[PDB]
RNA sequence: CGUAAAGCGCACGCAGGCGGUUUGUUAAGUCAGAUGUGAAAUCCCCGGGCUCAACCUGGGAACUGCAUCUGAUACUGGCAAGCUUGAGUCUCGUAGAGGGGGGUAGAAUUCCAGGUGUAGCGGUGAAAUGCGUAGAGAUCUGGAGGAAUACCGGUGGCGAAGGCGGCCCCCUGGACGAAGACUGACGCUCAGGUGCGAAAGCGUGGGGAGCAAACAGGAUUAGAUACCCUGGUAGUCCACGCCGUAAACGAUGUCGACUUGGAGGUUGUGCCCUUGAGGCGUGGCUUCCGGAGCUAACGCGUUAAGUCGACCGCCUGGGGAGUA
């Protein structure tokens, strides 16, 4: 039943009374989650996650953090899949539209870059100028081209994405996440308890989210 | 003080609805009772229980439909301060008629509908929808 | 607040029995006892203010009780407050 | 009715209102039916008559009411007898600036007396008035007197509110906890009524160090009936009796039931190799923060300003006036 070797379940107080249901914890000054009751949603999780992936996945593997930013840019990034994994720019779903130019910046000017004007200019605007285009590469890359509407939304952290997952909700975005014992659910339909900040829990998860876009329909 | 148990019980459920809490207790009483029948056989809580002796305790469970809480209002409307009492023809409907109203009668406590087709009328313990 | 040989005493002469202690006619008598023990501190002193407000309590305790009684037993009330010795 | 008009300064309680839970009885409240009555006109519906209309008229409908009779008994009221959780009584303890009385301690101030010692001290923004050659201030020693209790001391504790801080004894009120034992709805609220009620203020007597309305002097100012300075009387202290008001405020009436959380403070108590200065529970009170919810908003938020009930008090534009 149980996959998650050592992710049982993690923080303190901060708990929220919302999350009572999911957890089953007491050790040590913090809560182990419900571990029996968390892999029954990876069931309806990776379902109509995947259910919706063959009807062709458009994603978004929104997850920020100096510690697993780029176990964000990774299968999660490769495949039927886009992501962000620095600082949510906010209003980029719900200002999309504005925003949607914040693109052509980046292509236009990395299309350029062992292309079009580069090496020329002055050596001021040289990296003068892919700091422009390095601040634009975090916070998005994954956007790059959204061919297809962002269709479902899956998160790391609940609350500590507050903004992106707000959006979504604004828009009807199916937002998947993984909650918290601390961080506030509702806001996520497809609720997935335990650990969200830990080297693991985003990893198993995460890739076994990779796997599962990543094969739907051949 | 316990003055109004009846309001008690109204009350006890529109807040532990509001709470989502599952199930919701109290002292008991013939009174409570036949109330909790009417909300039982109307539909607006799942089913209730009695179970004590010589401190009985009504216990009721509650509905959550759709995500909200089944009965989306309950109101005392005779009580000890100012009691009221509706003959047939004068007796009120809820909602247009969605929901009910809890009459207490010559012949026991029955809803709106009910005492309506029975021909006669009493005291309105409540509201209901 | 009184002595419990005192206290004890009193249930002792006035209900069925030594745990006989909550019966009407005890809780009153044993309030009479200490109003009347009182009467002397509150002779001296006077000021005594707020002492005062405990003592009040146990006579409107004791008047509700002894009204209770009556009501129930007229019998045992009427012998209550001869034995006692008050209703001038 | 927190901050806009509006919670009585606080309490106790008569009348009054309201009242847990069970069975029987009653049939007053309530409900049902029947009968009678509810004048005609008017109103309203359908018509009819004046050339139309207003107007006139037929016939219905309606008069929501009242009474009488007979029934129904769930609720309320009455009578009866109970019940135990509401409320009391009982037992051992606990914490406390809760009250009343009496006793007592040290530190300082002022004053009185004396040693040493000598021209200043004191005060301000700066000054002066004041004080010192009859020796001041400074310092040391002895004494008198009154007033308040540093450190502890703390969004600490007690009380109904007012408000209560040295230490000790005596008298005394309330609150809380742990066991079970007793009474058995004895309860909640409360117009009228009664009690209490900071400071100031009044009356007779005391008492008087420091402080200080008034008043006097010195200054500042354009003026200075002030703020500052040097003085200082009522008063501030005690007993007895008055007064009855405060932004007497949480500007939030009392009681009860219900409703996610988080970190403390304080005070009981159960359990754990007490083997840790603790470990896990379980009551009372208290502070901060915050969810729903509530709010005009600020904000409140299990100590509600959320959700409901019982009762009381109070508001109805500003000024006039809490005046006549
Ligand atoms: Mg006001
Ligand atoms: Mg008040
Ligand atoms: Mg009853
Ligand atoms: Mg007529
Ligand atoms: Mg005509
Ligand atoms: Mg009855
Ligand atoms: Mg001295
Ligand atoms: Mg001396
Ligand atoms: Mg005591
Ligand atoms: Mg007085
Ligand atoms: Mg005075
Ligand atoms: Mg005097
Ligand atoms: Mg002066
Ligand atoms: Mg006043
Ligand atoms: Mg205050
Ligand atoms: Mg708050
Ligand atoms: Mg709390
Ligand atoms: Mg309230
Ligand atoms: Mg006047």
């Amino acid at each position: 039943m149980l996959k998650a070797g050592v992710h049982f379940g993690h923080q303190t107080r901060y708990w929220n009374p919302k999350m009572k249901p999911f957890i089953f914890g007491a050790r040590n000054k913090v809560h182990i989650i419900n571990l029996e009751k968390t892999v029954p949603m990876f069931n309806e999780a990776l379902a109509e996650l995947n259910k919706i992936a063959s009807r062709k996945g458009k994603i978004l593997f929104v997850g920020t953090k100096r510690a697993a930013s780029e176990a964000v840019k990774d299968a999660a990034l490769s495949c039927d899949q886009f992501f962000v994994n620095h600082r949510w720019l906010g209003g980029m779903l719900t200002n999309w539209k504005t925003v949607r130019q914040s693109i052509k910046r980046l292509k236009d000017l990395e299309t350029q870059s062992q292309d079009g004007t580069f090496d020329k200019l002055t050596k001021k605007e040289a990296l003068m100028r892919t700091r422009e285009l390095e601040k634009l590469e975090n916070s998005l890359g994954g956007i790059k081209d959204m061919g297809g509407l962002p269709d479902a939304l899956f998160v790391i952290d609940a609350d500590h994405e507050h903004i992106a997952i707000k959006e979504a909700n604004n828009l009807g975005i199916p937002v998947f996440a993984i909650v918290d014992t601390n961080s506030d659910p509702d806001g996520v339909d497809f609720v997935i308890p335990g650990n969200d900040d830990a080297i693991r829990a985003v990893t198993l998860y995460l890739g076994a989210v990779a796997a599962t876009v990543r094969e739907g329909r051949s | 003080s316990m003055q109004d148990p009846i309001a008690d019980m109204l009350t006890r459920i529109r807040n532990g609805q509001a709470a989502n809490k599952a199930a919701v207790t109290m002292p008991s009483s013939k009174l409570k009772v036949a109330i909790a029948n009417v909300l039982k056989e109307e539909g607006f809580i799942e089913d209730f229980k009695v179970e004590g002796d010589t401190k009985p305790e009504l216990e009721l469970t509650l509905k959550y439909f759709q995500g909200k809480a089944v009965v989306e209002s309950i109101q005392r409307v005779s009580r000890p301060g100012l009691r009221i009492y509706k003959r047939k023809d004068e007796l009120p409907k809820v909602m247009a008629g969605l929901g009910i109203a809890v009459v207490s009668t010559s012949k026991g406590v029955m809803t709106d509908r009910a005492a309506r087709q029975a021909g006669l009328g009493g005291e309105i313990i409540c509201y209901v929808a | 607040s009184l002595s419990t040989e005192a206290t004890a005493k009193i249930v002792s002469e006035f209900g069925r029995d030594a745990n006989d202690t909550g019966s009407t006619e005890v809780q009153v008598a044993l309030l009479t006892a200490q109003i009347n023990h009182l009467q002397g501190h509150f002779a001296e002193h006077k000021k005594d203010h707020h002492s005062r407000r405990g003592l009040l309590r146990m006579v409107s305790q004791r008047r509700k009780l002894l009204d209770y009684l009556k009501r129930k037993d007229v019998a045992r009330y009427t012998q209550l407050i001869e034995r006692l010795g008050l209703r001038r």
